[PDB]
């Protein structure tokens, strides 16, 4: 493909990011380590995991479980 | 196009290691996963492990302690290594393409039979079964081999509908099976009927023409 | 929805901080009448605003706009004789003077 | 295959073309791309300027008051998708006050996944009536294409 | 740890009937992000590798007949075959591919058919086997239904139990019948020590056995 309809992972167009990957910027699949590197590069947005997405901040009513 | 084929040793000595190679074509190992699944004789499918596009692996929590899965992206081949096999590891081993994120395991290898035993690899003696004095049934006795499996074809696969290849029976660390073919009387013995038997483990392939009796 | 469009025009308003062509410095007026222009012809009009001329002009980014003049009444009317020749083989060579100055060009 | 080159972040390129070369190796812009307020640029500056690696923009593409630029056919010949994850006032593509632009020329643009198109006040701009936007956007109802040549 | 449980262990049905089978997972296989179930159904015909039938619990794989329908969500899933074909004879497995992969125990689908008498064939040892010092007398009992059959060997009119090996094939993919081989192995010397060899088959189809025999001498 020149571009993907859904998500991009490992040189392939995929329907969803399967576990243990996370949906990033609504177009690519990233691993935990990548999301972790973004978070620590801030320590802007310190990236978090929610609903199988690597996102800039926790949604309303939620807080960062620091570790994971 | 999409293909996977397992290259195993077929017989492993108890407490020794098993090594298998799955060679693939028609897709890149960088974009797809490859899983290993085994099937013990007359049992179900057991998932062993998987190797993702990015080389990271997942293993079955049982077999994790003695199982390795690696690959060589450039050679399009995936490797399984299993430490200290026992009787219960005797099974057919399959490698299967995992188009993760889109489909589950879709393309499966034909499988590779692994027998865990102390017994020696023995090639079969192939005997033609012609009937004594509409349709005619002929046969082929494949006797005294080890380990399973044997492949039986008739006229290199030209004959198929009238074929029945019976499960082998193990007697005294040696297997025996028989295969029958039913053909029209007009076609035999006027036209040749040959039984083709291969025993990969012994690297033997023999042909037995079924010859009429006097 | 109209206040999403309002703020849009306003976004660029806020983003907004040698050769010679015929021109005119328009004093105490907010209109111009450009005379002596070719019939049914388009023009590139660059308009600027100035708050100094004396010690070097201090002017505005251009406001670019384009317009085509109206055409003439008989500009495209062919004149002079429609002339003809007839060859030995009865082929008719018709001849006419093309309209020297038309409304754009003759297609 | 898919994306060979880099994923680059969004950019706001103003005044001069210097920073534009930062897009050199991007196959994907993960953000928006704004090119604006280049008053001293001339066609000569664009004649040998091309980003053939750029296939996709996740947000929006905006071009405002870029002088000397007559087409985008050589700048973004292979730009195929504008996802519109983030928009500029509901628009995924904005072409505004592009004095000198004669055509868009984004001949590989196949889909605008979210958002609309705003193409306004480009006095030399043609090859708009020739684009069937219904093949590129689900809804053309919200497009605003006016005051162009 | 995701456990997959299938029911029933097996079922028998005649061609044309509807069939339903269950698959239950210990954990929900429903992915929040796409509201799809990470569940698949595979078909494994005898002696073949498994074939993907359904994924996402309900999406039918390319080239899969419309007869097959997957339904269910979360933890409870069903595979339905609207009108079973003779060719559908196989073991059906469900697999979760949510995180790692787990297969269910499988549901074996068998076919019910009209009763059929076996075709019996008897074969004396090969001259090649005799040259090697062995002697196997083979009897084939092909294309019969139901599976239960009884084969009796007679040597010189008297019943022989010792040294007989029997093997049944899997149910046939086209006619839904069974076949079986019965091999009586003797030494060449022991073989040459008798004249008449008989293979008698008793099936529900007849009260009188189907008999095949031969005389070594002939
Ligand atoms: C441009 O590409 C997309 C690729 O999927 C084509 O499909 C459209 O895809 C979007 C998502 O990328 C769909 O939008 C979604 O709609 C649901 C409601 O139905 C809503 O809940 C989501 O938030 C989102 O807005 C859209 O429905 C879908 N439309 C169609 C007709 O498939 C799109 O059609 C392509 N357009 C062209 C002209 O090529
Ligand atoms: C987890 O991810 C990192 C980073 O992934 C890279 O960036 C992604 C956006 C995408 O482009 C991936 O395909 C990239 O691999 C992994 O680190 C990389 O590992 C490869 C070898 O596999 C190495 O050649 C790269 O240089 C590494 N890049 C970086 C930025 O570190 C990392 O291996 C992953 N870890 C696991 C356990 O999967
Ligand atoms: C665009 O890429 C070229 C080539 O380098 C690649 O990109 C690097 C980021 C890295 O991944 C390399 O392994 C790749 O090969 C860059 O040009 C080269 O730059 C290096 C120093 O970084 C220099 O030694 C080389 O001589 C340069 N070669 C050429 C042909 O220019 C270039 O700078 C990158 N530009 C941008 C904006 O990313
Ligand atoms: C480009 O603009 C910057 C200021 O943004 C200036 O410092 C630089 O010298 C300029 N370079 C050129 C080549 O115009």
């Amino acid at each position: 493909c020149v571009a993907c309809r859904n998500f991009y992972l490992d040189g392939r167009c995929v329907e969803t990011c399967p576990p243990p990957y996370y949906h990033f910027q609504d177009w690519r699949c990233v691993n935990f380590s990548f999301c972790q590197d973004l978070h620590h590069k801030c320590k802007c947005h310190q990236y978090v995991i929610h609903n199988n997405k690597c996102i800039p901040e926790c949604p309303s009513g939620y807080t960062m479980n620091s570790s994971n | 196009q999409v293909q996977l084929k397992e290259s195993g040793p077929g017989l492993v000595a108890p407490s020794q290691s098993l090594s298998i190679t799955c060679t693939v074509s028609g897709f890149p190992l960088t974009a797809y996963g490859v899983n290993w699944v085994r099937q013990p004789p007359g049992k179900g499918l057991e998932w062993l492990g998987m190797i993702w596009g990015d080389g990271n692996t997942d293993y079955n929590s049982a077999l994790k302690s003695r199982l390795s899965i690696s690959k060589d992206n450039s050679k399009s081949q995936v490797f399984l290594k299993m430490n200290s096999l026992q009787t219960d590891d005797t099974a057919r081993y399959y490698c299967a393409r995992d188009p993760y994120g889109s489909k589950p395991m879709d393309y499966w290898g034909q499988g590779t039979s692994v027998t865990v035993s102390s017994a020696k690899t023995t090639p079969p003696s192939v005997y033609p079964l012609a009937p004594g004095s509409s349709m005619v049934t002929l046969g082929c006795l494949v006797k005294g081999y080890f380990p399973e499996p044997v492949t039986v074809t008739w006229n290199s696969g030209s004959l198929s509908s009238g074929v029945h290849t019976f499960p082998a029976v193990l007697q005294s660390d040696l297997y025996t099976l028989s295969s029958s073919v039913t053909v029209p009387s007009s076609t035999w013995p006027s036209e040749t009927v040959t039984c083709n038997v291969a025993h990969p483990a012994s690297s033997t392939k023999v042909d037995k023409k079924i010859v009429p009796r006097d | 929805k109209e206040l999403e469009e309002s703020s849009f025009r306003k976004t660029f308003e806020d983003y907004l901080h040698e050769e010679h062509r015929p021109f005119e410095k328009v004093v105490n007026k907010e209109s111009l009448v450009i005379s002596g222009l070719r019939h049914f012809t388009g023009y590139r009009i660059e308009l600027q605003a100035c708050n100094q001329d004396t010690p070097e002009e201090r002017c505005s980014v251009a406001a670019y706009v384009s317009a085509r003049t109206m055409p003439e009444a008989k500009a495209d009317d062919i004149v002079g004789p429609v002339t003809h020749e007839i060859f030995e083989n009865n082929v008719v060579h018709l001849m006419w003077q093309e309209p020297k100055e038309p409304n754009g060009l003759i297609v | 295959h898919l994306y060979p080159g880099e994923v680059c972040p969004g950019m706001d390129i103003r005044n001069n073309l210097t920073r534009l070369h930062e897009l050199e190796n991007c196959s994907v812009i993960e953000g928006h791309l704004q090119i604006l307020l280049m008053f001293k640029t001339r066609p000569e500056d664009f004649r040998d300027l091309s980003f053939p690696k750029l296939i996709m923009i996740t947000d929006y593409l905006l071009l405002f008051r870029v002088y000397g630029l007559e087409s985008l056919k050589d700048l973004f010949p292979n730009l195929t998708v504008i996802r519109g994850s983030r928009l500029f006032f509901n628009y995924a593509l904005v072409i505004f006050e592009m004095v000198h632009l004669k055509e868009l020329g984004l001949y590989n643009l196949m889909n605008i996944t979210r958002g609309s198109v705003r193409i306004e006040k480009n006095n030399e701009l043609c090859y708009l009536a020739t684009i069937d936007w219904s093949r590129i956007l689900d809804s053309v109802e919200d497009n605003h294409i006016v005051l162009n040549k | 740890d995701i456990v997959m449980s299938q029911s029933p262990s097996s079922l028998v049905v005649s061609v044309g009937e509807k069939v339903t089978m269950s698959c239950k997972s210990s954990q929900s296989l429903l992915y929040s992000s796409n509201q799809k179930n990470f569940l698949a159904w595979y078909q494994q015909k005898p002696g073949q590798s498994p074939k993907l039938l359904i994924y996402w619990a309900s999406t039918r794989e390319s080239g899969v007949p419309d007869r097959f329908t997957g339904s269910g969500s979360g933890t409870d899933f069903t595979l339905t075959i609207s009108s079973v074909k003779a060719e559908d004879l196989a073991v059906y497995y469900c697999q979760q591919y949510f995180r790692y992969r787990t297969f269910g125990g499988g549901t074996k689908l068998e076919i019910k058919r009209a009763d059929a008498a076996p075709t019996v064939s008897i074969f004396p040892p090969s001259s090649e086997q005799l040259t090697s010092g062995g002697a196997s007398v083979v009897c084939f009992l092909n294309n019969f239904y139901p599976k239960d059959i009884n084969v009796k060997w007679k040597i010189d009119g008297s019943e022989r139990q010792n040294g007989v090996l029997n093997s049944w094939t899997d149910q046939d993919s086209k006619d839904s019948t069974y076949s079986m081989s019965s091999t009586l192995t003797l030494t060449k010397d022991e073989y040459e020590r008798h004249n008449s060899y008989t293979c008698e088959a008793t099936h529900k189809t007849s009260t009188s056995p189907i008999v095949k025999s031969f005389n070594r001498n002939e």
